RNA sequence: AACUAAUCCUAGCCCUAGCCCUACACAAAUAUAAUUAUACUAUUAUAUAAAUCAAAACAUUUAUCCACUAAAAGUAUUGGAGAAAGAAAUUCGUAAGGAGCUAUAGAACUAGUACCGCAAGGGAAAGAUGAAAGACUAAUUAAAAGUAAGAACAAGCAAAG
RNA sequence: GAGCUACCUAAAAACAAUUUUAUGAAUCAACUCGUCUAUGUGGCAAAAUAGUGAGAAGAUUUUUAGGUAGAGGUGAAAAGCCU
RNA sequence: UCUCCAGGCAUACGCGUAUAACAACUCGGAUAACCAUUGUUAGUUAAUCAGAAUAGGCAAUAAUCACACUAUAAAUCACCUAUAACUUCUCUGUUAACCCAACACCGGAAUGCCUAAAGGAAAGAUCCAAAAAGAUAAAAGGAACUCGGCAAACAAGAACC
């Protein structure tokens, strides 16, 4: 068919899979938020 | 094919 | 009071007392037509309507017979020179209906109440 | 760009003072008149 | 090409500051002085490479030898990088065998 | 009442209104508590009628007549707001000697900084609270490398900026 | 006073098989929030009768003028027989 | 901003918002950093013109931007502008007076009109004054209208305003009472119930 | 495709989530989605009466200033308490138990408005 | 006899030297779907670095990657004894500058921003008057390609004699 | 990285009329799919449009949240899928 | 006012001021008028719509109009026993032509009710060329076309491998 569209924004699923709370639950995740801050991102997360 | 653009700056002239 | 600690009430605490208050609030010519009684005032998003009757109340003796209240979301949209979007603050706005029959519009603020025949040699010359 | 050529404009011109009588983009276009010019020679 | 419409400010030197007349000064301290003083001595730079030449591989390899361990850690890692590049290229490229 | 909100009703549609002298920090020390209790009503009053006024002027797209009226009553509250917390201040010291109001402690985060903990009020004990033991103030080793990377960033930063300071000194010598 | 949209009916308390159709009395309980009382606290003093106008208005209104509608009669088509309730 | 230039418009002025925007990254003026002692020359003194156009013709200071080292002296070093130009008229020609250099001033003697250099020196008092290096002198600073344009003795009492008695009027009583107690004493609020234990964490 | 910049509120999502906007609780949530408010919850503003009030908003410009001096804890106990001790040391009627007596406070417990932890706000 | 344009100098940067640190930012909020004032379900890094690459392949192996200068010394040793690797004993030592960059350069940086990706992440471009703009924003230039001023006139690598 | 897609768990929703009967049966919409021809081809479209076709009470379609992750996952096996 | 077309109003998920008036006429709409664009000012008002106390004891009997009727795939807190507390209205969502597709994209998008009472405009002015695309009509013949009845048809029937 035609694709291009297969974002299908929800906010539960996305503060889910990519929120603070998820990302801090690991050490995998909490290391890529210690990046992100050396960095000098704006936004370290959703 | 490849894909990339450049933004239309404001450009606020008036010195 | 705003950006202040309240104390943790547990049962048969003291009742709370704010002796000097943070919440400063405006009064507005309203944007569409309203009641008579009905009065607009834009306050602070930490204010609740139950403190809008208490403040205006006690502060103002204003007998007040009802409020309510809506959150109004500003604009994000603009952009400044560097292309970030300027947020215009979000702000509180209530809706007072006076009470006793008591009447009110907003006042209207700021009552405000050659030679044709000789052209372009200078006049200044007698010759 | 501790050293950069600040004379390259005359070198063009030797060039291109050789190729003023030509006609078409070959007068006046550094790639086009050099190999004009040295048939001219 | 482009060339300046204008000429640039005169540069005016000199000669005769202090740094300039005094130069050279105490370049024979040690034949002169008894050799109590090396002139290699009186050279003012790098720690690794006061009184000493090499080309880059050994330049790098001295540079990591004297403040190998008081270095940053991605300063450290390019040059740990900078090694590996020169050692393949002098030691295993080049037009002479 | 509401009409409190507006300014007097006279000096409506006027350009310039006069305004005197803000109230300065030294004067308020010599009032009394009753007097600062009841002068920040007073300003309290005053703001609001700015603020209404300010507003308004907006709405009509007319400058408004003596704007300087609010820098001078916001001053003056905020005078008056250092006032009082220096008085409770000094007597906190006396009779306690904590330098803050508020209970807080130092520790660490979880990404290797040492951050200023305000403490909360709770209506159990923290060993029994749920919420608390998922906050963490403690950091594992794999934070170690971060921690030595912000010293050299910050050492990067300061050591650039002290160059830049000799560099201006060295332009104005040779200006003047 | 706001707007949704769900189903419109019209409707006497009974369907229209039902033999009975007309109204009688109606019996209405104002909330505890309205009571006289409350409404006292809350500076409103006026509006301790206002609550029972409301309520009669709206509410006979409602049933006479459902009642109207299983005659016959509507919008267009004017009532020849005036209908009348009573509501305490 | 590490991009702004002062110039002689009043900062946060229409003007000074129209030659300054965002955006804008002229090159910096280098100044010679003065230290705020070292600074000598104060709004109303009259000073002399080393050079230029006007040089050696005294003048009142009038305006002093300190970021510029700039001292403005009325009627000198004056070029000239049309003021209240619009499209129907010219406007009027008027003489506006160009900013000097600190450097291009001196300071002039009280008693005789003469360029005295001055040094900053304390007294018997120990108020700072300015001293004459030559023929040492005290030459007072000279009084001079507030920018605000407020005058203080003339100013009359009005509504809103405070009486000057009134305001020195000192009533405050030393005591180890807070403000949220002095009031309810004074108030006669009575409150007997007491806030049950809290566990701050 | 989310705004990541853009500040996380309750207008936002959808309809379950909800947050405050800062506005401080006034009353409980009891069992069966019943909402109780709390009188002592709410807070009651104490105004004072300004009949015959001497001061006005503005000041006027010919008063004088006084010279800064921050309020220290010494000072103040130089106004208050050392009068006391001094005359009673001259007296002799002094002792450290007995310090509660020129106003010390052994314990802020018991306070209505306890200086630390502060339990009143502004 | 000019349009498009071009000219420009300081914003900052680079490498050293010296030097451990004691820049941990009112008040309020945030680990809940971060930045939501109070109880519910409580909270915790990692077993040996690999491979590319070299040995003209590849399979043991392959400097750096992974403890003071100089000398002993590329020596003794180690190694499909091949490519290659490589000591020690023992001697010796008191240790602010620029033949750097100047806006396609120097850092990616005016900014980790805009923009792009669900995310990890990737990642820009540019500015230029004067002492004074409370002097109607200067200048400066047959100057790039591109046009115009001024379409063309049998025949041809467009020129040369 | 499973908001696309393969699969699964949980909580849910849609199915008119007609004839059979008592159903992975029939005619045929909504809806799902994608046999054929034509146009398009930097297209409306990085897979569409116009017709024509297949299923349409079921191994049915759809919605919401969650789970399985690359030496792997899933697979009514096309070495098909996993932005 | 006339001519003609036939998915429309709400809800959820999503989006985040694109809503509305005024003023401008640089930019955006692939051109104009007008604004969806720029700037300024406004806006969405809920006790009913929507979202966010403790310890025990114990449940054989679907749904389908649930009666009849059968079947098989076997199918949604309450009520008690005791303890504790005895009179409350705060907070948040509410706008729009809107979302996923770089786009004012002939595409994708769930539920409720209804099918015009709601929602809309295929043609900027011209002109009648070839070629190309689509629709309709056909004297006689009736697959003689073609790899093949592909496409089309006033046909849409029958049998076979
Ligand atoms: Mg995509
Ligand atoms: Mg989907
Ligand atoms: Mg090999
Ligand atoms: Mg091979
Ligand atoms: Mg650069
Ligand atoms: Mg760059
Ligand atoms: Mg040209
Ligand atoms: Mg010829
Ligand atoms: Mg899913
Ligand atoms: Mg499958
Ligand atoms: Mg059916
Ligand atoms: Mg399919
Ligand atoms: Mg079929
Ligand atoms: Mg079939
Ligand atoms: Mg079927
Ligand atoms: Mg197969
Ligand atoms: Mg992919
Ligand atoms: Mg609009
Ligand atoms: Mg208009
Ligand atoms: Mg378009
Ligand atoms: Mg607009
Ligand atoms: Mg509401
Ligand atoms: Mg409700
Ligand atoms: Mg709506
Ligand atoms: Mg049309
Ligand atoms: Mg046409
Ligand atoms: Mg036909
Ligand atoms: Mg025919
Ligand atoms: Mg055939
Ligand atoms: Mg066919």
């Amino acid at each position: 068919r035609a694709r291009g569209n297969e974002y299908q924004p929800s906010n539960i699923k996305r503060k889910h899979k990519h929120g603070w709370v998820r990302r801090l639950s690991t050490p995998a995740g909490v290391q890529v938020i210690l990046r992100r801050m050396l960095k000098g991102r704006k936004s370290l997360s959703h | 094919t490849k894909s990339r653009f450049r933004p239309p700056t404001p450009e606020p002239k008036y010195k | 009071a705003r950006n202040v600690l309240y104390p943790l009430y547990q049962l048969g605490g003291p009742q709370l007392r704010v002796f000097r208050t943070n919440f400063f609030i405006q009064l507005v010519r309203p944007g569409t037509a309203q009641p008579e009684d009905t009065v607009q005032f834009r306050i602070p998003m930490e204010m609740t309507r139950v403190d809008l009757r208490n403040y205006l109340e006690q502060i103002y003796n204003v007998p007040v017979a009802a409020v309510r209240t809506r959150v109004q979301h500003g604009s994000n949209r603009r952009r400044d020179h560097k292309n970030v979007r300027i947020k215009k603050p979000d702000y509180k706005v209530a809706y007072v209906q006076l009470a006793h029959g008591q009447t009110f519009t907003f006042p209207d603020l700021f009552p405000e109440k050659s030679d044709l025949r000789c052209p372009g040699i200078p006049s200044w010359f007698g010759l | 760009l501790r050293n950069r050529l600040t004379d390259r404009y005359w070198r063009v011109q030797e060039v291109l003072k050789h190729a003023q009588h030509f006609r078409g983009r070959k007068n006046r276009c550094y790639r086009l008149a050099v190999r004009a010019v040295t048939r001219a020679f | 090409a482009f060339v300046r419409l204008t000429l640039p400010p005169p540069k005016v030197v000199d000669r005769w500051n202090e740094k300039r007349a005094l130069f050279g000064v105490y370049d024979n301290i040690g034949i002169l002085g008894n050799f109590e003083k090396h002139p290699k001595e009186l050279i003012k730079g790098p720690v690794w490479l006061r009184g000493w030449r090499g080309n880059e591989l050994q330049r790098c390899v001295r540079k990591k030898k004297f403040v190998g361990n008081r270095m940053f850690i991605e300063d450290l890692h390019n040059l740990n990088k900078r090694i590996s590049y020169l050692y393949k290229h002098f030691n295993r490229h080049g037009k002479y065998r | 009442g509401l009409e409190e909100f507006f300014d007097d009703p006279k000096n409506w549609g006027e350009e310039k209104v006069k305004s005197g002298a803000s109230w300065t920090c030294q004067q308020l020390r010599n009032k009394s508590n009753e007097d600062l209790h009841k002068l920040w009503y007073v300003l309290l009053k005053e703001r609001n009628m700015l603020l209404t006024l300010e507003q308004e002027a907006k709405r009509q797209r007319l400058p408004m007549p003596s704007p300087e009226r609010l820098e001078k009553v916001v001053d003056s509250m905020d005078n008056v707001d250092k006032v009082v917390q220096e008085r409770e201040d000094a007597l906190r010291l006396l009779q306690t000697g904590q330098e803050k109001p508020r209970p807080g402690a130092w520790r660490r985060d979880i990404f290797g900084r040492i951050v200023w903990h305000k403490f909360k009020q709770w209506p159990i004990p923290w060993y029994l609270n749920k919420r608390y033991n998922r906050r963490r103030f403690f950091a594992m080793p794999y934070v170690d490398r971060f921690i030595r990377l912000r010293i050299e960033k910050h050492a990067r930063i300061e050591a650039r900026k002290r160059s830049l300071q000799k560099k201006k000194e060295k332009i104005l010598h040779a200006k003047f | 006073l706001f707007r949704r949209q769900y189903e419109n009916s019209i409707f006497t308390g009974s369907k229209t098989a039902d033999p009975c159709c007309y109204g009688h009395t109606q019996f209405h309980l104002i909330p505890d929030r309205l009571k006289r009382e409350r409404l006292i606290r809350q500076n409103q003093a006026e509006q301790v009768e206002a609550v029972f106008r409301a309520n009669a208005i709206a509410s006979l209104f409602a049933w006479t003028g459902a009642q109207a509608m299983y005659q016959g009669f509507w919008s267009e088509a004017d009532v020849t027989r005036p209908f009348v309730s009573q509501a305490v | 901003s590490p991009f702004y230039r002062y110039g002689m418009s009043r900062p946060g002025s229409i003007a000074d918002k129209r030659k300054n925007p965002p955006w804008s990254r002229r090159r910096p003026v280098v100044v010679e950093p003065i230290s705020d002692e070292d600074w000598h020359l104060f709004c109303g003194d009259m000073v002399e013109i080393l050079e230029g156009k006007d040089a050696g013709k005294q003048g009142k200071v009038v305006q002093v931007v300190r970021q510029r080292n700039w001292v403005v002296l009325e009627g000198l070093n004056t070029h000239y502008r049309y003021i209240g130009r619009t499209k129907d008229h010219r406007g009027t020609m008027i003489a506006s007076e160009a900013p000097l250099l600190h450097h291009q001033v001196k300071l002039v003697d009280p008693v005789d009109r003469k360029p005295t250099e001055i040094q900053w020196r304390f007294t018997e008092a120990g108020e700072r004054v300015r001293v004459s290096t030559r023929s040492g002198r005290i030459i007072p600073k000279p009084e001079f209208p507030r920018a605000d344009g407020i005058v203080p003795e003339t100013w009359t009492d009005g509504p809103k305003d405070t009486s000057v008695e009134d305001a020195l009027e000192r009533t405050y009583v030393p005591r180890l009472k807070t403000l949220e107690e002095d009031v309810m004493e004074a108030m006669g609020i009575q409150e007997t119930r007491r806030f049950k234990k809290v566990y701050w964490y | 495709g989310a705004d990541r910049m853009s500040k996380w509120t309750s207008k936002r999502g959808p309809r379950t989530f909800t947050k405050s906007r800062g506005a401080k609780k006034t009353g409980i949530y009891t069992s069966d989605r019943k909402f109780v408010q709390i009188k002592e919850m709410v807070p009651e503003f104490v105004v004072p009466d300004l009949t015959g009030f001497k001061l006005k908003p503005y000041v006027n410009y010919r008063a004088p200033a006084g010279i800064d001096t921050p309020l220290t804890a010494k000072a103040l106990f130089q106004e208050t308490v050392a009068p006391a001790i001094e005359k009673d040391f001259k007296e002799g009627t002094f002792d450290a138990n007995n310090l509660e007596k020129y106003g010390f406070e052994p314990t802020q417990e018991g306070k209505l408005f306890q200086l630390y932890p502060k339990n009143f706000p502004r």
